[PDB]
């Protein structure tokens, strides 16, 4: 019966790691999703800006 | 023959519940279904087990978290009194107007959990201290049962309030006002705190993910523990009576503590054997008991071990005989030989030893000095009182509760100074 | 059976209201069409097929009650609970509750009536007004008071977008805002002040981002709606009705206003260098820096707290975490209240919004502190009143709607009158 | 459990302490992505893979640190202990320590609060600031003085860089040297004086590269840091904790100014030439030529010396040496000092940064020293300060920024006082 | 029966205690996983054998590090009660201001350790006398236990500093404190030295790369020698007592040098024959001890012999009374026969005769005059003082201490010369 609650709480806390890396996983991909968006957004400042600028 | 209806209530009284019979339904070898694989369980058609339990509450969603949860389709859809409207936490709420006029239906379903019994011996109910539907209807339902039936005895397991940090800031409120109707309507009150559960949980078994469920695990096991000296064969069996004889001195002090051994980590379970003085030197240890009052700061009045498995007698006795000669101090002397023993002839379902310990102390007074200093600093400027006096209550019976308080607590200051 | 009714007046209301709406649905797995690919306590289900939301939005401007009936949620509220007048408000409080409500109110109390109704386990209301404005303001007061003297016991929690202390979006801010504290001060149980000021420094310090807009605002506000709601929702080994909160934070009859917080409100890199443990989440979220509303909790006491964790939380870390904070000298409770906590556990982690700026973690808490500092508050913002009603500026535009001129004075005098609460409770027995 | 916080205040600090975390990043066999394919110490685990290193670095300059954060560890750091100011500090201390310095010293201290509490077996703090620095100086002592009144009991070992008597490169460093000499008198338990020449000559004379550069002066000092460190981060046969350094080597509470020494220093050319007995590389240890610190440890008597030994070692030899040593005529302790070496022994070699011009070499002994001619330093130091307030000179731009014009005579007086004692020890009984 | 609890502490404490239950674990024939293939170890589950010992130090690394190592999995992980805050070489320190914050567990646990018990007979210590950890702590449990347990003796294996380099600079101070408390409630110093330790490596051994694994090991041979004709069947049976008691003529004079025999090469093994005559050769020779006091320099009050190996037993004592005879100077002559032998009957693991030679002599005072003098001239000038006052002491006790300390050699001094 040790043997087995030993195996049990092992296999609980590579579980608990899984998980843990599962949400590092997306918080990166929200970070490259956040400079994406930072970047499109950048260039589409800059196609308004002469958009409005070649406005004669 | 001597029956028990396990009455609960309130989120931690539903939930100790639930953990409580899936201990029962485990060792006497019972699956969800059911069916096998008096004292508790009642037989219904086709062989199926339903035990005899109601479960009251003004919140209809922890039926659905008790019920959902394994070893959940037991009990009958016949007793969950569950009012549709809410509990608030709040005493007078489920005490006077919200909670109390529902209790009618409480006492029809109670009336036919009983009348259908041939020799009932007492209720057996859990619930919180402080909760508002808990405590209110608890001590409502206790009032009203104990002035219906005295023939019977009564036991409450409850939950007193985290002593360290509260869970609940309006705790004291409630938990004074249904100690107030404990010591007049009670007749065995075990307390439990949600706090050294977490010292035991942490320091004795190396746990680091400590779940409710593992908790109230715990506190059910010390709960089947205590009256397994009943309902299976033994050397020297033992009831919910004779502790009742053997414990009390005096009509009021019946507020007892519990304590469960053997209570092992990995690793010390690896190097620890299994032999009857090991598990009395567990049993004692202050950091071993439900109860977060160091008993070290009193003495025991009277403490019985219940035992399980199968040893020899002879061990027990002198361990008994040996940890009251020794710690000579640390309990009261005009009452000889203050420690009872009881043996039964069940082991639990894995192990080849057990114990359990109630202990009326008078260590535990502390607690409640504790709570006579909160209520009373929440009195003189009169904060929260709108809300309880919102539903009818007189101010005047909240003082003389805290009077009633007063007394219990120097009933205690008056024995552990005793000397003859 | 159990629910809930939220309504959003005004305008910045029914913004939060289309925040919170859009972070309901998602999480639910609702999709904006009210189809399905626990929604009782929120949402209903009409016989079969779609959902349809609990809540009534009014407001007098036909502009955002128009942006969302061909929005992108066109087809999910019930085209009845969408009561816009002809009018507006123009940020006097009588025009909001003399003279455009006065009828109106009929409407929408006949509404809220026929929700009720069909309600089954009815718990409490969640208003939203935006008292700085016109018809948040008066109709929202005068919503409250209809109902309070209509149901009565039903609970009713309020989330105010009161006036920045410092950044300015009116200059009749202080008018319109005395008279709807005035008139909120009994019929609603529970005030949860909220500025936009706070969490713009928020966004711009802890969310990285430096152009934030009420967007942003409205999405964090929705996920503290969320958060705190996650007990009636989902499961949790300790939950809480919302009941709860109407008895453990105000203490006597007349003080209930709050100020809330929640954390981890960290961006994704902030929090990928992170443990972010329990211990570390709540020594954070006691921070008087990042509290929703702006004050100073270091300067005053506190008289009660509660903290909702949700996500995979282990109590014994809750409980040790819980001591350490309130070991500390620098936040110190009031002698009347030794107990000063309360929790809550639900075991659902916080969803994230997709394309929301917030990251995604395991566990959060949300925090409600009914504190004494916030006294202030009331006090500088009644400092402008006064600056104003020295030389009775503006006040044409509200005697003209019927508004009897002497309410000011009562107002800004019992207002004040107020105080003699606050800096009594702050001194001990 | 056991670690010690490190502190990286000023431009040299700054630079001296991203050498030191490169070092240390390499001999755990930490990769700069942060990911790793006994860091408890230094490191601390982000629940899954990555590490974040216990620092923050103050400077009020951005240039380094956005250096540092441009630089090939811009992964590694927290993105929030890297703490910047807008302005240069321009060497006049009291514009880090009273105009600006009351800014940024409360976030750090924010910051190193919140970096304590995850926490456990807190012992020390190694703080890294050249005094000749404007930051260096008045930033480091503020924030010293904070910690001060903040911990208490925790030890601190500060690693200054002093100027050199002869080369300089600025030509106000007495006043702001002076100043912060007064400050951390009585703060940092033990400050071990770093010179900046001495290395020179050292890396000339050993080394044999004509033309050294600070990286090679900053990697050397991170060599001596880990051999110091190794103990509580490795195992070994004679463990010697941080706690036991500032209770071997302060003979009185004032007097705690130490001069260090590292061996072997060789590069490859005689590596494999020279021996490196174990009695030989103690002997090069002692030898005036070495010792950091410009002084000649021959002028005054040694008080108090640490030698910490890592690799393999053989503790016979080890005795042996160490008597030999001391029966040598050229030095001598205080006759009230009996027992006057300390020794810790560890189980690991050195390790070798690419590029560092240092060789791999199996043994490494780190010596350091409270001794008595080390005074004279301050004497030539105090020299220079006469000579500019003979004439008030510069002075106009500290009174300037609101530090008290007569303050430096109190300053000056009491480092007057400083060399009393080191007058009242050198004398016999 | 006749149990003993191993109490270790302080760095030098914990390697040395490793290295002792390393030697008796390969006497008893036990393998490092805890199997065999009462007096040291107790029994548990399956036939394991846990080591009845206890590790204590303010920090987790050496702890860390014998868990690591060899035979790390023998001590159960209850009895390693451990503070994370480390002392730091500061008597003080390791005294009184983290002493009363972990000698609470600490006496817990060895007071579950010593009731565990049936028949105790004594204690048995390692420690350093500089380091403030193992000084301070170990002297603070020490006085603890004895002013509970004061029938049972005592036994401190205690390094004191070697005389020409130091470890530490501090040392004389935590040397002169722990040396005025040890002499008053305990019963035996058996004082170590590593200086004579090399020079035994060097000499008696021709290892020239003397690491302390050899000399932990040297002194855990003596340490297990010194109670082996206890455990084993013995021609003439000794104790813990029976020398204490043909060993110390008045309570003070307890301060033992020790000796090991024979010592020899790989290459000395073949030639060097074994008999009891050059086992005395060694076993009375100067450079064969583990003490920095020359015993030609002084005389002995008495000594004592345990012997080990199947031997005769006529020769044993007639050897005996020919270097007693012999060197009647360097003899004290007052005590007739002031030569004490036992024999066991089992030889260590790797020879087949043995010598654990312990000794009261006069000799040490040359060690405590290098330590007093040591504390004068460091204390004279007040140095290293502000650590030893910011404890919570005053210079007082130093004095006082050093003052005991000279009236134990103006004792020892004064017996060497008497004449009767
Ligand atoms: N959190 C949040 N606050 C808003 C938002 N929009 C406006 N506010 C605040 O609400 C106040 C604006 O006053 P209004 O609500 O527009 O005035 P009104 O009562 O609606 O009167 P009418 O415009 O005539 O309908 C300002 O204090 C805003 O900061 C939003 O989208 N989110
Ligand atoms: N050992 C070492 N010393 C350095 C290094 N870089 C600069 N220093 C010293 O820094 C001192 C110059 O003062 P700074 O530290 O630059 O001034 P500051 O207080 O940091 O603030 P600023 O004036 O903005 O630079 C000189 O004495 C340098 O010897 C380095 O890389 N290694
Ligand atoms: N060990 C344990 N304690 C609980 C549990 N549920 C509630 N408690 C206690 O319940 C107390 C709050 O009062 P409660 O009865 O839940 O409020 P009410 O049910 O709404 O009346 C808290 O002090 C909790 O400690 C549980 O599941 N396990
Ligand atoms: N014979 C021997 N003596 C040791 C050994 N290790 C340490 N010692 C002595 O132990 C003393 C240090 O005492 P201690 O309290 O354990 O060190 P601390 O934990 O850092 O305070 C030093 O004087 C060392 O000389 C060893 O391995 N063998
Ligand atoms: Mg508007
Ligand atoms: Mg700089």
């Amino acid at each position: 019966i040790n043997m087995m609650r030993g195996d049990l709480e092992d296999n609980l806390n590579q579980k608990r790691r899984n998980w843990e890396k599962n949400t590092k996983e997306f918080n990166i991909q929200q970070r490259n999703e956040k400079l994406d968006y930072e970047r499109s957004s950048h260039l589409d400042n800059q196609a308004q800006n002469q958009y409005h600028i070649t406005y004669c | 023959m001597r029956e028990i209806v396990h009455i609960q209530g309130g989120q931690c009284g539903n939930q100790i519940g639930a953990k409580f019979w899936e201990v029962i339904s485990d060792e006497h070898g019972i699956d969800p279904t059911g069916t096998y694989h008096n004292v508790y369980y009642n037989e219904a058609t086709g062989g199926r087990y339903v035990p005899r339990a109601i479960l009251m509450d003004l919140e209809p969603g922890t039926m659905d978290s008790v019920r959902a949860g394994p070893f959940g389709q037991l009990f009958r859809p016949d007793n969950f009194v569950f009012g549709q409207t809410g509990a608030g936490n709040n005493w007078a709420k489920g005490h006077y107007t919200e909670g109390a006029e529902l209790i009618d239906s409480v006492l029809d379903v109670v009336r036919k959990e009983a009348e259908g019994c041939d020799c009932l011996q007492g209720f057996q109910i859990t619930h919180s201290l402080g909760g508002g539907t808990g405590s209110g209807m608890g001590t409502l339902l206790i009032s009203k049962v104990r002035e219906e039936y005295p023939d019977r005895i009564m036991e409450t397991f409850s939950v007193v309030p985290s002593p360290k940090v509260s869970d609940t800031v309006v705790e004291p409120y409630n938990a004074t006002l249904s100690v107030h109707q404990l010591v007049e309507n009670a007749d065995e009150c075990m307390v439990i705190d949600n706090e050294a559960l977490y010292d035991i949980c942490f320091r004795t078994l190396k746990l680091t993910t400590p779940t409710y469920g593992d908790l109230n695990h715990l506190v059910s096991a010390a709960m089947s523990g205590v009256t397994c000296c009943l309902r299976f064969p033994g050397q020297l069996n033992s009831d919910l009576r004779k502790l009742a004889v053997n414990l009390i001195p005096f009509p009021r002090l019946h507020f007892f503590m519990i304590g469960f051994a053997p209570l092992t980590s990995r690793g010390s379970q690896q190097y620890r054997a299994l032999t009857v003085p090991e598990l009395t030197q567990q049993m004692f240890d202050a950091k071993n008991m439900m109860c977060a009052a160091d008993p070290r700061h009193g003495r025991y009045l009277t403490a019985s071990a219940l035992f399980r498995g199968r040893m020899s007698t002879k061990e027990v006795d002198e361990q008994m005989l040996n940890v009251q000669n020794k710690n000579s101090s640390y309990f009261v002397e005009w009452i000889p030989n203050n420690i009872k023993s009881s043996i039964c002839d069940i082991p639990p379902k894995g192990l080849k030893m057990a114990v359990t310990f109630v202990g009326n102390s008078t260590a535990i007074q502390e607690m409640f000095k504790r709570v006579a200093e909160q209520f009373t600093a929440m009195f003189r400027r009169k904060a929260f009182l709108h809300w309880y006096t919102g539903e009818g209550m007189d101010e005047m019976e909240f003082t003389e509760a805290e009077s009633n308080m007063n007394d219990l607590v120097s009933e205690y200051q008056q024995y552990q100074d005793a000397t003859a | 059976m159990r629910e809930v009714i939220s309504i959003h007046v005004g305008q910045g209301g029914i913004q939060v209201g289309n925040a919170c709406w859009e972070l309901f649905c998602l999480e639910h797995g609702i999709q904006p069409d009210g189809q399905m690919p626990a929604f009782n306590t929120f949402f209903s289900e009409t016989g079969a097929g779609k959902h349809v939301p609990r809540a009534v939005f009014l407001d007098l401007e036909p502009t955002v009650i128009d942006e969302v009936r061909t929005g992108t949620y066109r087809q999910l509220f019930h085209p009845e609970q969408l009561i816009s007048g002809k009018e507006d408000a123009a940020n006097n409080f009588a025009r909001g509750h003399y003279t455009i409500g006065k009828e109106i109110v009929d409407l929408c109390l006949d509404r809220i009536r026929k929700l009720a109704d069909n309600c089954t386990g009815l718990q409490g209301f969640l208003v939203f007004n935006s008292v700085g404005g016109g018809t948040g303001s008066g109709l929202g007061s005068l919503l409250l008071e209809r109902l309070s003297v209509d149901y009565g016991k039903k609970s009713k929690l309020g989330f105010t977008i009161y006036p920045s202390p410092q950044v300015s979006t009116a200059v009749v801010e202080p008018y319109n805002s005395i008279l709807s504290t005035h008139s909120l001060l009994e019929h609603t149980d529970v005030a949860v002040m909220l500025d936009n000021e706070a969490i713009y420094d928020i966004c711009r310090r802890n969310l990285d981002i430096e152009r934030p807009t009420y967007t942003n605002l409205n999405r964090l506000i929705a996920q503290v709606i969320s958060s705190l709601t996650a007990s009636l929702r989902f499961d949790g080994a300790l939950n809480v009705d919302i009941t709860e909160f109407q008895t453990n934070l105000v203490p006597y009859p007349r003080i209930h206003f709050m100020l809330s917080s929640y954390a981890p409100i960290i961006s994704a890199e902030k929090a990928y260098h992170e443990q972010l443990s329990v211990a570390e989440i709540t020594n954070s979220a006691f921070e008087p820096a990042n509290m929703m509303a702006k004050c100073d909790p270091r300067h005053g006491k506190y008289m009660a707290c509660s903290m909702m964790y949700r996500g995979d939380v282990v109590p014994k870390d809750v409980n040790a975490s819980i001591a350490t904070i309130k070991t500390k000298r620098t936040i110190q409770f009031v002698d009347w209240c030794p107990t000063g906590f309360k929790v809550g556990i639900n075991y659902q982690p916080p969803t994230v919004v997709p394309g929301g700026d917030l990251a995604k973690v395991m566990r959060a808490v949300c925090m409600i502190s009914n504190s004494t500092a916030i006294a202030e508050v009331f006090s500088r913002l009644d400092h402008k009143f006064d600056l104003m009603y020295a030389k009775r500026a503006f006040v044409h535009w509200y005697v003209g709607e019927g508004m009897e001129e002497g309410e000011f004075s009562e107002a800004r005098e019992d207002l004040a009158a107020l105080e003699k609460d606050y800096e009594e409770v702050g001194i001990e027995t």
